[PDB]
């Protein structure tokens, strides 16, 4: 809840998921 | 989930499986918003025509799952339901307006690599992210076609309101948004039957946290050209969510 939205196996590991970039690039 | 791919392990740690006790049956998807609270669609809990009017001791939640069928020993956590909460103005007879339900867990879950809550959006995040052309992410163990062994993942662009409204005859409300690719965009993907209650999430480029903007609610068929999956507008109803959760002491 205070640590929400941060995935232990991804954001907390500084690892990009398979299709994460598809979301970021759509903000243009 | 139609026209998607397998989830990575820990890709959707807020993913919750809504499960019927007797008979043992996968019922819906759901989202984990705290160690104690689970968010889902109301028609998973209350849709009388399909004999859906479940009480607390009828259901259980399975949290941290990846496999659809296989029990995962030290990974998944099963909890009973203490109390079911359905929106006061939920409308099952017409268009599934306010298709949102909260569930209080008897047994709070400990966070792990496979279990972690999703953020609910504040006003600015919802305004900055819930915009047409912006892509979100849908997850579920629901149907792969109209007619999975593991959790399925699809990324879908939010569709502007006029196009959502024109695509269907069913009445559209401001408590809904639709998502999916247009026929002239080539790409495809959609939620399907069984995916309801599942989160429609978006990653913030500002604090790089994941926010749940929607709940898989309804649609006409799955992944059809000129048709779009409809999602419960979580923030529009965040006033109800706040009242339910903030009621009790920790």
């Amino acid at each position: 809840e205070a640590d929400c939205g941060l995935r232990p196996l991804f954001e907390k590991k500084s690892l990009e998921d398979k299709t994460e970039r598809e979301l970021l690039e759509s903000y243009i | 989930i139609v026209e998607g791919s397998d989830a990575e392990i820990g890709m959707s740690p807020w993913q919750v499986m809504l499960f019927r006790k007797s008979p043992q049956e996968l019922l819906c998807g759901a989202s984990l918003i705290s160690d104690r609270w689970v968010l889902t669609a109301a028609h998973c809990l209350l849709y009388p025509p399909w004999d859906k009017n479940f009480t607390e001791n009828d259901l259980l939640v399975r949290i941290g799952k990846h496999s659809r069928t296989r029990y995962e020993r030290n990974i998944e956590k099963i909890s009973m339901l203490e109390k079911i909460y359905i929106h006061p103005r939920y409308n099952w007879r017409e268009n599934l307006d306010r298709d949102i339900a909260l569930m209080k867990l008897k047994k709070p879950v400990a966070f792990s690599d496979y279990i972690h809550p999703v953020c609910l959006p504040d006003r600015e995040t919802a305004a900055s992210l819930l915009q047409a052309g912006y892509k979100g992410r849908v997850t579920g163990w629901g149907n792969l076609k109209e007619t999975p062994s593991v959790l399925q993942v699809v990324n879908l662009p939010i569709v502007e309101r006029p196009v959502c409204k024109d695509s269907t005859r069913i009445r559209i409300t401001d408590n809904m948004f639709c998502a999916g690719y247009k026929p002239d965009e080539g790409k495809r993907g959609d939620a399907c039957e069984g995916d309801s209650g599942g989160p429609f999430v978006m990653k913030s480029p500002f604090n790089n946290r994941w926010y749940q903007m929607g709940i898989v609610s309804w649609g006409e068929g799955c992944d059809r050209d000129g048709k779009y999956g409809f999602y419960t507008h979580v923030f529009r109803l965040k006033k109800w969510i706040q009242k339910v959760i903030d009621q009790f002491g920790e």
